[PDB]
RNA sequence: UAAGGGGGGCUCAUGGAGAACAGAAAUCUCCAGUAGAACAAAAGGGUAAAAGCCCCCUUGAUUUUGAUUUUCGUGUGAAUA
RNA sequence: GUAAGCAAUGAUUAGAGGUCGGGGUCGAAAGACCUUGACCUAUUCUCAAACUUUAAAUAUGUAAGAAGUCCUUGUUACUUA
RNA sequence: GGUUGCGGCCAUAUCUACCAGAAAGCACCGUUUCCCGUCCGAUCAACUGUGUUAAGCUGUAGAGCCGACAGUAGUGUAGGGUGACCAUACGCGAAACUCAGGUGCUGCAAUCU
RNA sequence: GCGGAUUUAGCUCAGUUGGGAGAGCGCCAGACUGAAGAUCUGGAGGUCCUGUGUUCGAUCCACAGAAUUCGCACCA
């Protein structure tokens, strides 16, 4: 399935209320954080005693969970993502 | 009677369809459609197709040939153009059991077209049928207008 | 009947007049919309009259509560045949004002003017409003622009029994339309465009005036489409 | 062996009827209920949104009330655990009509004393 | 991203009967019949009031909620005015 | 759907009817004369867990009753105009 | 006395052979600048011509469909016997087969008599 | 987390930042030899990976994708 990568629709995050042009986009990436809970426990030496269970390798998930259709408003900065329906192969 | 008394159950007609078989198409569909248009003076239908078994490679889905359906007194004029001159080329009476009168005249050159607008040889159909059951009853409409019968 | 255990079809469906899809999403509201010809507030084409009613609660179906009639137009001052444009507008206005009953004056008595009760009115949104109002039903044929159904809807609306509407599928008053085969005469709503065709002339097959649908009438009783005929009904009601 | 859900075991309770096949007429469609109307139940795959459950057919029941309007309405019936307040949701078409005979016994009985 | 909403229009697959043609037929037509065709992918199942055929324009792949109930011990889930 | 059955669908036994096909014979290929196998249908007869037109006693659910509630007129507030 | 509509409502409401009526009311007959639509006159249109049409009714039994009286299988709760089965307490008891039967039921609206 | 090579006629491959491409082996046909080999002639076989651009003009330059191939970093 493909949702279009721009539609006009209702003003979802109701900063206008009345219907506007939205832009259907996706999020960013940047650094690696470093200060984050499992990263603080991992390279330290923790999980206490018991193995090398110091928060380990790949903590995973499956193929496509939901789809990233973020409806950015043209008035404010406001974001709306809903419960988005599924796809097996999407592109932006 | 035999339910046949009034002008309706004599026969006011439905349709007297003209067709041209298009066993070529591609570039040359413009031959068939423009020949229909030149005799009648009407917009042809680039046709539907029935759902049957897939002969050649494609049969159904593609708008393959071309016909033109016409009803009313508008149909009786184009009937006269095929009857009054084009029947008296090479044609004797054809009728099925239900009583379908077809036409199929390789002389496209007499009425309407010449050899100049054409690609090569071909004829054209005129399914000038009658909505009343049986070839005893269809032949009644054509014999009151007096067509060329082979006895 | 057919294969297995099987149901034979409904008689009125086979009879070729009663529909059932139209009978689903239409009746659910139960405000002021019924007529004996078909169902809901129908404006039919006929050779002559239409009945036009509203709902009434009875076991078998709807019964007459308030109503009018098309031959309750010579009531005012039309005296001709049974067939034109002007009668459709007039009978729509007549039933809308006649929220008494057929034997009555052009007054309210029952309860309704527009519908049963009053309700809310927001600003205009489409698709899903709260449509608690009157359907002016077509009945059978094609919803062609300019037709008698929509001409009767205009008379009905702000006349009393309120069916809402835009101005797209509708005739006007000045411009109706209208086709012609040759003889010689005219009738209309008011005057309009048929009296402009009267430079070339020739118009007729099918009687005139008083009730719904058919035309003009050829014999010289009134040769031009004048206002005086229609205004004897329209201003009088 | 079997999976659960739709048509398993009681296929007939999912199913329409062979005799009464086709689209459902305006009988139980327009017949909306209120307090204390005794009713029955049988489904089909004709009404899509608001189809009742198959296990909780077979059982009869009474309408509690119609809550607000027409859709989202309920029918009371026991489930075979023990006696407990259990119901079932559905919309109008699945609901039938039954024994309004029994309650008219009291009105028949009351024609007693004045025969003196 | 139309392979959605709304309006308007239509009833089949298929057979018989042949028509210059024809190769079953192409296209068409008279005559007869009507949910047996059509169904992402499997099996059941629905359906002509159409869930099939046909044509054009629309963007609801929607915000904020939920009476009253499904209902598993639960995690967790549905009908839902 | 036990019961009972071959409508529908499923698997095969019988009489015969008979288009076309197949075989035989005369014919240059082409054409002509005969005849053993078809639906249909009449007569005769078999028959099925994913095949069911019709459809108990008897046990069981769920509701209701044997153990007292039905109905008229007027007013107030919500829903509801 | 009749015509037309709304139904509710599906197989005792279904079909054929064949007859018969016309303007209270209904339906066919016949055709088109220009709106409006296309492949096509499916929106709209005078005196009149006419039962072609369709709703309906009479005449009618050919077929769907239909039925007593009578005959009868299984069997709970139990209770008596047998190798591949048969027979009973006790409460009810069909098709197949047949005397025979058969042209719906009910409510509502408009108009004339 | 980040970068390098390669894609050219069936197959083997020669070769290139703008005037738009090249030979063997094989395939076919005619010469030629006493014949097979050898070799000329004629037939040919590709818009240089693909979608879309820049330019007077594109194998060549650009944005972007397919796909064989190769390496460091990963967290520790």
């Amino acid at each position: 399935v493909n949702v279009p990568k721009t539609r006009k629709t209702y003003c979802k995050g109701k900063t206008c209320r009345k219907h506007t042009q939205h832009k259907v986009t996706q999020y960013k990436a940047g650094k690696a954080s470093l200060f984050a809970q499992g990263k603080r426990r991992y390279d330290r030496k923790q999980s206490g005693f018991g193995g090398q269970t110091k928060p380990v390798f790949h903590k995973k998930a499956k193929t496509t969970k939901k789809v990233v259709l973020r409806l950015e408003c043209v008035k404010c900065k406001t974001r709306a993502q809903l419960t988005l329906k599924r796809c097996k192969h999407f592109e932006l | 009677s035999t339910k046949a008394q009034n002008p309706m159950r004599d026969l006011k007609i439905e349709k007297l369809v003209l067709n041209i078989s298009v066993g070529e198409s591609g570039d040359r569909l413009t031959r068939a459609s423009k020949v229909l248009e030149q005799l009648s003076g009407q917009t042809p239908v680039q046709s539907k197709a029935r759902y049957t078994v897939r002969t050649f490679g494609i049969r159904r889905n593609e708008k393959i040939a071309v016909h033109v359906t016409v009803r009313g007194p508008k149909a009786e004029e184009i009937l006269e153009r095929g009857l009054k001159v084009k029947e008296y080329q090479l044609r004797d009476r054809n009728f099925s059991a239900t009583g379908n009168f077809g036409f199929g005249i390789d002389e496209h050159i007499d009425l309407g077209i010449k050899y100049d607008p054409s690609i090569g040889i071909f004829g054209m159909d005129f399914y000038v049928v009658m909505n009343r059951p049986g070839a005893r009853v269809t032949r009644r409409k054509r014999c009151k207008g007096t067509v060329g019968n082979s006895h | 009947a057919y294969s297995s255990r099987f149901q034979t079809p409904f008689r009125r469906r086979r009879e070729g007049k009663t529909d059932y899809y139209q009978r689903k999403r239409l009746v659910t509201q139960h405000k002021a919309k019924y007529n004996t010809p078909k169902y809901r507030l129908v404006v039919r084409f006929t050779n002559k009259d239409i009945i036009c009613q509203i709902i009434s609660s009875t076991i078998t179906g709807d019964v007459v509560l308030a109503a009018a009639y098309s031959h309750e137009l010579p009531r005012y001052g039309i005296t001709h045949g049974l067939t034109n444009w002007a009668a459709a507008y007039a009978t729509g206005l007549l039933i809308a004002r006649r929220t008494l009953q057929r034997l009555g004056l052009d007054e309210t008595y029952k309860g309704v003017e527009e519908v049963e009760g009053e309700y809310e009115l927001t600003e205009a949104v489409e698709d899903g409003p709260r449509p608690f109002k009157v359907f002016l039903d077509i009945g059978l044929q094609r919803t062609t622009t300019g037709a008698r159904v929509f001409g009767a809807l205009k008379g009905a609306s702000d006349g009393g029994l309120y069916v809402p509407h835009s101005e797209n599928r509708f005739p006007g008053w000045d411009f109706e339309t209208e086709e012609i085969d040759p003889e010689l005469l005219r009738s209309y709503i008011f005057g309009g465009h048929v009296s402009q065709y009267m430079e070339e002339l020739a118009d007729d097959d099918e009687e005139r005036f008083s009730e719904l649908f058919k035309g003009y009438l050829a014999d010289d009783i009134d040769a031009d489409s004048l206002e005086d005929i229609y205004t004897s009904a329209h201003e009088a009601i | 062996g079997k999976s659960h859900g739709y048509r398993s075991r009681t296929r007939y309770m999912f199913q329409r009827d062979f005799r009464k096949h086709g689209a459902v007429h305006l009988s139980t469609y327009l017949k909306v209920y209120k307090v204390g109307d005794i009713v029955d139940i049988k489904a089909n795959g004709s009404i899509q949104k608001g189809m009742p459950h198959k296990f909780y057919q077979g059982k009869t029941g009474v309408v509690y009330n119609v809550t607000k309007s027409s859709v989202g309405v309920i029918i009371n019936k026991m489930v075979g655990n023990r006696y407990l307040e259990k119901r079932l949701n559905l919309r109008v078409e699945h609901i039938k009509h039954s024994k309004a005979a029994a309650a008219a016994a009291a009105a028949a009985a009351a024609a007693a004393a004045a025969a003196a």
